[PDB]
């Protein structure tokens, strides 16, 4: 029932959310 | 100074004697002078046989050093033995009897250091001494 | 092959009578795992009053031990000699307590 | 010794007391009433908020809201009579 | 009543009484009569059989389960069950608390408490045993003579 | 190196040591290297921001893969028959036999059934669909990426907050009192009449429908007349099937009380209810704080001002606002000490009075949920604790609290240690002699021997909430009291009805088996409650280490001077408070586990007879019932239940591994590793290869802590396997 | 192992009680007690109990009494041998109670 | 009796030993004569 075009949403999403926890991650590195 | 041609107490060879980091960091010297050829147990293990006249040893740690030392005032009344640390430079230090006199007797010269003016119960609390570079002395 | 070997018996104090199960042969008690009936039977033992007499022998034998103890304790005390006897040591022991024992087993 | 100064709300007043009676700080905005005012009004807000809580205690489907509300004058009476002491034994 | 149903009237306490009966006479039906065995299954027998008998009319309650139940609440109809126990309890543990403190005291004035406390001076010791047989009276006056309860300056504390 | 670029000493150790100890101490920030107050509240908010943002994609996770791999849509029809599935398995190693263990919940490809109660709490909410789940899991996952995007935001140099921000403790406390706590309870209050009853009832509301659809016939007319009582009239009948039109009402609000006859959980209308009051109650409170305006009052003052005239508590409450708001562990202890109550509060009223749907018949779902929330409840109350001592050791200013109840509770701590020391000790001495007392009778033969006591405390709380079984007439059990005629017209029909049917968990019958096992607890949560109190306030000093405050929280000992001092540190009360909490939680769920499986299968006397002796425990409860989970794969094939086997072994592993560190010290394996490293040294071809970190052995308190780790392991583990494979197993 | 072994043959020492095998049930449920105490001793060290020494010490003294012979914990060497001999009794008892109640029951 | 035997007598080991000893035979008697006493006779 859940398509593939929503599942790539999700995963676009999904990508965004990891990009800006790798600049959470640096910013509390520094 | 420390002479590297004293010879060496006959010892048979064991498993526990220096390794690379002995010539990487640094190896301990210990050199005593014997009246006559006593059996004597090395701080790695084992039976060694000191000589007659002077006798130099090499070990990995000040520790063992300072065993072998205590074994040979105690067991043997040998207390000529001075001790050395060895950098791959061979910048050969002089360590143990540091002023001459061992360090359980005062002697003139010495500078007390990590001395402090009370006692244990007035030192400061971590409270006291937070975000600040106060010490708890 | 029937009877189970039992040779303690608890007393009826708080219920623990209970523990005196029926191991067989009219008797009632705790079911004994050492061996000590097979023992008895391949030593040829028959009664309970060659029992009483191997506890009697038992019984005379820990008192001679324990006075043995004092008096080379306090009496006469074998010296340091006495004791560096290794050869004598093995020697007696070897022929005397082992061989000698296992010969009158044997017997 | 380091921590960062505290921050407290505006008009922050030290209410610490050692004395019989609080300073009357404590009361607020009703620092100047009587402690006549407050033992009239302990005595009438115990009596309107029992009188609407016996009004109220079968709690119907449909509990009148006038009443609801001056139930709460039960609570509000003891804040009252505390309050009259206080004041009272500030020499008010 | 409180709760539960009296044990002299349970159809579960009767069932538990023939069940313990029945397995007893089943171990006894396979030995001889007047035998060690058989007289000994008799007598256990009897005590069962007394045993309910008497947790029947000693009024005790007993739940589904057929198990009597004790109800320690305070309710003086089963004081029998936890209070008066416990009175007896805390009588012989104060006796024992109080004779025991007061060796501890005759050892600590002597030349060698230690030597005292391994070694026991067996006289004092049972002396005190028989002083504490008042230990209630004995430890009140101790209170308010104010020899029991130390003060907050004469005991070591650790720092803060 | 930099490696632990906030510890040079650890950056310059040449050993493994610097690796593990970087690891374990990454997130003690105060501790690090030129650390500032305002850098530490700073990177806490950030670490904050990004603890959210997880939580939101763990959510996010859960509901994705009940979606895309679920059988939602097919549970949501017959939800006591369907097993709900969590997600499917892809295992390169399983065999055939396994893939077809696995496959079941009606899927055709191998599943985990969930044990969390998601699908019963999301079909409650008013989840129906597959795409109702898949747009909640796209929405959490844009609030982490909100929430990520704030933390790196508010670290940036100007969003970093100020510490006059960080310590404004009115408007935050208003803030959370008013809006987090109380506007979000209407909120859900909102949601619950919007969406859920209308789901409930079988009308589909959404963001297409939600504006033209009105939540009452009414609308807001009753609202804003003041006649609010139209809004219960007409409520869901006894005959209403959940999610359908049949049988349902119109009523949005309610305090019918007890539960729902065909879901067997609370009624949504009084869930809503219950929702709008104490959000209106929580926004009330939040106005009382000072903030921008006159109005209001200062947490200093009235702290100040709190001090009882007779002089029993000293100086009373003075310092202790200065106190809090500088000691960031004083914060830690008490959020960690009210989340473990809540959380506690969490497992026993949910199992009591279900909320959602059907949860009620799955067991195995109950039980997992039970034990999770007071593992986690115990985990928090031993970590409150803990920073409580932490708090002691760092932050805490004698001179500051000066004669205040913190510095009495360090005066009297010797009467308080030894209290509690001899409250332990009796509780212990009893409870344990009187299941000696049973189990030996017993075993002789004698059961009527036994000391059975009636918990008729317990039993009287019961009627006076109105179980009528035990025969009091107290206060709700007796119809003509002023209690019962006070609530005769609001909830008591219902709460009657819920409280004397025994068909629910709601004040389960007691007995004396449960008097032991509360006094079991109670020894529990007391000799707990020693080790930790004990820890806390000797952390400062003791008369072995009187300056304990100056070696800090965790050193591993003071050597073998003073005959020795070994576990002499707060952090080491912790590591022997960890066992005795595992211990106590292990003890709270067998007992909700053996109580609850009996009256499931019908056999509650089993427990009520069995309960008094520990054989019965042993035999009756674990013997008995791990029959299925052990028999999950055996030689003669194997089903669903062999991870949970497998699992069941693999806690018991890690357990006995953990005995390993905790057994052996740290001497025998350093003098075993220097032979190892003399051995890599002196073989050919290897020692081509030479290490970076000299290896040596785990230090003292890396070891305890090691230990610690694999033993909860281990106990989590296996008792997780157990409940859920045995639950799963026997129903 | 685990269940055609220790569950499986259990069952005899763990249905013992009311028959004169209920001694080897007790058995094995107090080694199982000793077996678990032992890691008290096994997993602690001496400066906590010295210190909870030091707390009942006080609570002592505040009742102007206390041994001459002061109380002190375990050392670290006797609190080692402690554990060591509690872990051996409660394991070896808890076999022994197992094999005993087994074998008996089977044979 | 010789004082240094009275004395080990009074050792705390061999006291202790018999006073238990004397206790359990104390409660083993009353066990005896008045068994199966669950609770205070009233
Ligand atoms: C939200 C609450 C909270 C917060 C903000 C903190 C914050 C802090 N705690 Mg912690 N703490 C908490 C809850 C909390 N704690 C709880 C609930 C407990 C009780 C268990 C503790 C107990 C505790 C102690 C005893 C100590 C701290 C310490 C600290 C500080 C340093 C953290 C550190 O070293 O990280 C550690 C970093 C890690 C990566 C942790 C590694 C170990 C964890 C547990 C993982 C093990 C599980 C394993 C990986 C799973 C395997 C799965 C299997 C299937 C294979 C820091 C201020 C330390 C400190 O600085 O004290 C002064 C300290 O000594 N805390
Ligand atoms: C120390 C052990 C021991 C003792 C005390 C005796 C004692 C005796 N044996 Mg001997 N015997 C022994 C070991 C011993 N035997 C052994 C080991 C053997 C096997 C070689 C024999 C074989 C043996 C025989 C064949 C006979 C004896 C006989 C005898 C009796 C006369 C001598 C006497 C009772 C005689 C007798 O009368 O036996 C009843 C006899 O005929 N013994
Ligand atoms: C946890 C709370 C609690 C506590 C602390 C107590 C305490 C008590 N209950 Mg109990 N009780 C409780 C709950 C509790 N109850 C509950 C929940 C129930 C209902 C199930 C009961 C039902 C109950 C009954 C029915 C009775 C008690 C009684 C008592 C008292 C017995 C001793 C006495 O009367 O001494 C009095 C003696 C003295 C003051 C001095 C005696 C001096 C010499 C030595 C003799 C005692 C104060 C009894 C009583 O009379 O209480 C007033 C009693 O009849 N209780
Ligand atoms: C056959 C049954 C039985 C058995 C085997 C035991 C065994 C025990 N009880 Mg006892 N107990 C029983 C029944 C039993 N109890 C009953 C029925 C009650 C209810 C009244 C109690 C109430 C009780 C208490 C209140 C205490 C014990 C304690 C103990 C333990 C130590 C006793 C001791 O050291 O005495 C030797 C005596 C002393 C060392 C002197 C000091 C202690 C005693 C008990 C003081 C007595 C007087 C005092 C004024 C009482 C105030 C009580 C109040 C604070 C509640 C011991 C394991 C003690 C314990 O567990 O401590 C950790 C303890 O404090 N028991
Ligand atoms: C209305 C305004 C508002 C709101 C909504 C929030 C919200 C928040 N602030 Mg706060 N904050 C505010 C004003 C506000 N703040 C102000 C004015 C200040 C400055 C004075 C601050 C200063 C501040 C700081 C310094 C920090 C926060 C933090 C937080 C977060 C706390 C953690 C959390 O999410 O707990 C969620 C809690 C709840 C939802 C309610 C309480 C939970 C209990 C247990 C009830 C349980 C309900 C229910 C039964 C659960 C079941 C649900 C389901 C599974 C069935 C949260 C997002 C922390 C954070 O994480 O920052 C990112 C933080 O460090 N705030
Ligand atoms: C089953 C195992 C076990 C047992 C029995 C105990 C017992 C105890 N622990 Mg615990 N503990 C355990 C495991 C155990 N622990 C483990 C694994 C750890 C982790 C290292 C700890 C860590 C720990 C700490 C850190 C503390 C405790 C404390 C306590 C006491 C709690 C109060 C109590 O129950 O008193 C009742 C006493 C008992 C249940 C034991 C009595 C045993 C028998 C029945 C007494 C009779 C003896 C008998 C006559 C001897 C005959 C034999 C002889 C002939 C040789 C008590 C001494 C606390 C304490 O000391 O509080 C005072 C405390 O601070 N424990
Ligand atoms: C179950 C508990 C347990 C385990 C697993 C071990 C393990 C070990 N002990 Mg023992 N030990 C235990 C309890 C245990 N002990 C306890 C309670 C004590 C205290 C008395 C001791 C005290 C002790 C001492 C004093 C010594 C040992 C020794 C050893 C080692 C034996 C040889 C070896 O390395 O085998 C290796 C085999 C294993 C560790 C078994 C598990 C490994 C499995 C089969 C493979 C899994 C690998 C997997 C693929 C990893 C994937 C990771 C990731 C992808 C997920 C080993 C590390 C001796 C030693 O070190 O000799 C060299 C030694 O001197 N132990
Ligand atoms: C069923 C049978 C029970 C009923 C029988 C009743 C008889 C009880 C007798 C108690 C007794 O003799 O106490 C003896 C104690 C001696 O104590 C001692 O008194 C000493 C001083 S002196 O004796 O009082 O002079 C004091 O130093 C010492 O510490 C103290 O132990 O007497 C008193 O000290 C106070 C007695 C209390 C008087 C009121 C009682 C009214 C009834
Ligand atoms: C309806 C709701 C009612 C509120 C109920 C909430 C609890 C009330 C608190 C009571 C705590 C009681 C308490 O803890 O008090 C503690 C109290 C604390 O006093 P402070 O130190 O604050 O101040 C005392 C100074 O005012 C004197 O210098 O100290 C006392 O002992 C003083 C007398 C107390 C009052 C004595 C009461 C005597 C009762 C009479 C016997 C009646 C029963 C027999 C019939
Ligand atoms: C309301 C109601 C309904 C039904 C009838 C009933 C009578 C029950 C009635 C009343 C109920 C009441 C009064 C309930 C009481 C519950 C209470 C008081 C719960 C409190 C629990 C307390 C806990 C965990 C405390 C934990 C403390 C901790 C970590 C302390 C740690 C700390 C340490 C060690 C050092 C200093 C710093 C810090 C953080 C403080
Ligand atoms: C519990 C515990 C203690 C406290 C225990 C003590 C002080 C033991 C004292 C017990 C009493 C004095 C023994 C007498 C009572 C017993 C019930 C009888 C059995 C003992 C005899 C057979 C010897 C330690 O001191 C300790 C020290 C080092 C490592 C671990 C531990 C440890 O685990
Ligand atoms: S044993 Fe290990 S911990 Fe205990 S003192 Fe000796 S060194 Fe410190």
């Amino acid at each position: 029932m859940i398509s593939d075009t929503q599942i790539f949403v999700a995963l676009i999403l999904a990508l965004v959310s990891l990009v800006l926890a790798i600049r959470l991650g640096t910013a509390l590195y520094q | 100074t420390l002479n590297l041609q004293i010879p060496s107490p006959t010892f048979e060879g064991s498993t526990g004697g220096w390794l690379r980091a002995a010539e990487v960091e640094e190896k301990y010297a210990i050199t005593w002078t014997s009246g006559k050829e006593q059996v004597f147990e090395m701080p790695t293990g084992g039976a060694a046989i000191m000589r007659k006249g002077e006798n130099l040893l090499y070990l990995a740690r000040k520790e063992q050093c300072l065993a072998l030392g205590t074994q040979l005032k105690t067991g043997f009344k040998i207390t000529d033995y001075k001790i050395y640390r060895i950098f791959p430079s061979g910048e050969v230090q002089y360590l143990h009897p540091k002023d001459g006199v061992f360090p359980e007797k005062v002697n003139a010269g010495r500078i007390g250091v990590g001395n402090v003016s009370h006692s244990i119960g007035k030192n400061l609390n971590p409270s006291q001494i937070k975000f600040t570079n106060k010490s708890f002395n | 092959t029937a009877v189970k070997p039992s040779a303690q018996v608890v007393w009826p104090i708080v219920g623990q009578e209970v523990l005196n199960g029926d191991v067989g042969g009219g008797f009632q008690g705790v079911q004994i795992t050492s061996g000590f009936f097979q023992i008895w039977r391949a030593s040829g033992i028959t009664s309970e009053v060659e029992l009483y007499w191997c506890a009697l022998a038992g019984l005379l034998m820990s008192g001679l031990m324990i006075f043995a103890g004092w008096f080379h304790y306090h009496k006469a005390a074998p010296k340091l000699e006495w004791f560096q006897n290794a050869e004598s040591m093995l020697n007696h022991h070897l022929s005397g307590l082992l061989g000698l024992g296992c010969l009158s087993w044997a017997g | 010794a380091g921590y960062s100064p505290v921050p407290s709300p505006d008009n922050t007043k030290e209410t610490y007391w050692e004395t019989k009676a609080p300073s009357s700080q404590v009361l607020g905005i009703g620092k100047d009433v009587s402690s006549g005012n407050y033992i009239v009004a302990s005595v009438v807000a115990a009596v309107v908020g029992a009188a609407c809580t016996g009004q109220c205690i079968p709690l119907t489907v449909s509990p009148n809201p006038v009443f609801i509300l001056g139930s709460f004058l039960l609570p509000y009476s003891w804040a009252l009579h505390v309050a009259a002491w206080i004041q009272r034994n500030n020499g008010k | 009543v409180a709760g539960l149903t009296p044990c002299k009237d349970s159809k579960d306490f009767q069932r538990r009484l023939d069940g313990s009966v029945k397995k007893l006479k089943t171990r006894l039906a396979k030995y001889e009569k007047g035998t060690p065995p058989a007289l000994a299954l008799e007598k256990q027998i009897e005590r069962t059989q007394a045993r309910f008998e008497r947790y029947g009319k000693a009024g005790l309650l007993c739940g589904t389960d057929g198990l009597p139940h004790l109800i320690t609440d305070g309710r003086w109809s089963h004081s029998g069950e936890f209070v008066i126990p416990g009175l007896f309890f805390l009588y012989i543990a104060g006796w024992i608390g109080w004779v025991g403190r007061s060796y501890v005291l005759f050892a600590r004035e002597s030349d060698k408490p230690t030597e005292k406390e391994i070694i026991l001076d067996v006289p004092a010791a049972l002396s005190f045993v028989s002083t504490g047989f008042i230990w209630p009276v004995s430890a009140f006056k101790e209170f308010t003579s104010g020899n029991l309860i130390a003060d907050e300056s004469e005991i070591t504390v650790s720092p803060r | 190196t930099k490696f632990p670029k906030f510890s040079q000493a650890l950056a310059q150790d040449p050993a493994t040591r610097r690796i593990w100890y970087g690891l374990a101490t990454a997130h003690d920030f105060e501790s690090h290297d030129g650390m500032t107050e305002e850098n530490l509240y700073q990177k806490i908010f950030a670490s904050h921001f990004g603890h959210l943002a997880i939580i939101f994609l763990w959510t996010s996770g859960n509901l994705f893969h009940v979606a895309w791999q679920g059988n939602f849509e097919q549970w949501v029809l017959n939800p006591l028959k369907v097993k709900p599935v969590a997600h499917a398995i892809w295992d390169p190693h399983f065999g055939q036999p396994a893939v077809k263990a696995f496959t079941k919940g009606g899927v055709f490809y191998p599943v985990n059934i969930a044990t969390s109660g998601v699908y019963h709490w999301w079909y409650t909410i008013g989840m129906r669909t597959n795409n109702d789940l898949y747009a909640g899991s796209l929405f959490l996952l844009f609030l982490s990426g909100v929430f990520l995007f704030a933390g790196w935001l508010h670290l940036q140099p100007k969003f970093r907050p100020g510490l006059s921000w960080f310590k404004n403790n009115e408007s935050r406390l208003n803030h959370h009192l008013s809006g987090l706590f109380g506007f979000s309870s209407l909120a859900w209050a909102g949601h619950l009449i919007h969406i859920a009853i209308p789901e409930a009832r079988g009308q589909h509301v959404g963001w297409d429908n939600f504006t033209k659809t009105l939540p009452h016939p009414a609308g807001l007319t009753p609202f804003f007349t003041g006649n609010w009582s139209l809004y219960a009239d007409n409520p869901d009948t006894a005959n209403h099937i959940f999610g359908t039109s049949e049988g349902s009402g119109s009523a949005i609000l309610t305090f019918l009380g007890g539960f729902h006859p065909q879901t067997q959980a609370l009624w949504l209308t009084d869930i809503a209810h219950h929702h709008l009051a104490i959000g209106v109650v929580f926004i009330f409170a939040g106005h009382m704080y000072r903030t921008n305006w006159g109005i209001g009052h200062s947490l200093k003052e009235i702290l100040d001002a709190h001090r009882p005239p007779g002089g029993r508590l000293g100086a009373g409450h003075k310092g202790l606002f200065e106190t809090i708001t500088n000691s960031l562990h004083f914060q830690l202890g008490l959020a960690l000490a009210s989340i473990g109550v809540i959380t506690s509060l969490v497992a026993q009223h949910m199992y009591a009075l279900p909320a959602y749907a059907f949860i009620a018949k799955d067991y195995t779902t109950q039980a997992a949920l039970y034990t999770h929330h007071q593992y986690i409840a115990g985990f928090l109350m031993v970590g409150a604790f803990a920073h409580g001592a932490i708090f002691f050791v760092r932050d805490y200013d004698p001179e500051q609290n000066k004669n205040n109840v913190l510095a009495r509770m360090l005066e009297h701590k010797e009467a308080i240690i030894s209290h509690l020391s001899w409250v332990s000790l009796f509780l212990g001495f009893h409870t344990l002699g009187l299941y000696i007392h049973n189990d030996v009778v017993v075993a002789f033969g004698t059961p009527e021997k036994q000391i059975l006591v009636e918990p008729v405390f317990a039993q009287w709380i019961q009627a006076s909430s109105g179980k009528a079984l035990y025969g009091f007439d107290v206060l709700l059990s007796s119809s003509n009291s002023v209690a019962t005629n006070a609530s005769n017209n609001i909830w008591l029909p219902g709460w009657l009805d819920a409280i004397n049917s025994g068909k629910n968990s709601l004040f389960l019958p007691i007995g004396p088996g449960d008097f032991l096992v509360h006094h079991a607890i109670a020894l529990g949560l007391h000799t707990t409650a020693l080790i930790l109190v004990k820890g806390a306030l000797d952390a400062r000093g003791s008369k072995l280490m009187p300056d304990k405050k100056d070696f800090g929280y965790s050193f591993p000992c003071d050597g073998p001077g003073r005959g020795g001092t070994c576990d002499i540190s707060a952090w080491d009360a912790f590591y022997l408070s960890m066992f005795w909490m595992l211990n106590t939680i292990g003890w709270v769920t067998f007992y909700w586990h053996w109580k609850h499986v009996t009256i499931w299968q019908g056999n509650a006397g089993q427990f009520n007879e069995s309960s008094t002796y520990i054989m019965g425990w042993l035999r009756d409860y674990l013997w008995l019932n791990s029959s299925p989970l052990i028999n999950g794969y055996n030689p003669f094939g194997m089903n669903s239940l062999a991870v949970w086997a497998w699992m069941f072994l693999f806690g018991h592993l890690i357990w006995a591994t953990g005995f390993m560190f905790l057994i052996s010290w740290r001497g025998y394996w350093q003098e075993l590793i220097e032979t190892l490293a003399w051995a890599h040294e002196r073989t050919p071809l290897a020692n081509l290869v030479r290490w970076k970190d000299k290896p040596v052995a785990l230090s003292i308190v890396q070891a305890r802590l090691v230990g610690l780790i694999h033993f909860t392991v281990g106990y989590v583990f296996t008792y997780a396997a157990f409940v859920i494979a045995s639950t799963t197993g026997k129903f | 192992w685990l269940r055609d072994f220790l569950w499986a043959q259990a069952s005899q020492v763990i249905q013992s009680y009311g028959s004169s095998l209920s001694a080897y049930g007790l058995i094995f449920l107090g080694a199982h007690f000793i077996w678990a105490f032992s890691l008290m001793f096994l997993f602690s060290g001496r400066g906590y109990w010295q210190e909870l020494i030091e707390s009942v010490v006080w609570a002592h003294n505040k009742l102007n009494f206390a041994p001459a012979i002061q109380p002190r914990a375990l050392s670290i060497t006797q609190g080692r041998a402690v554990g060591l001999a509690h872990y051996l009794l409660g394991g070896i008892g808890t076999t022994w109670a197992f094999f005993l109640a087994r074998i008996i029951s089977v044979g | 009796m010789d004082s240094n035997f009275l004395k080990y007598l009074s050792t705390a080991p061999v006291l202790l030993t018999v006073w238990l000893s004397f206790t359990a035979g104390l409660v083993i008697e009353a066990n005896r004569f008045f068994p199966d006493m669950l609770y205070f006779p009233m």
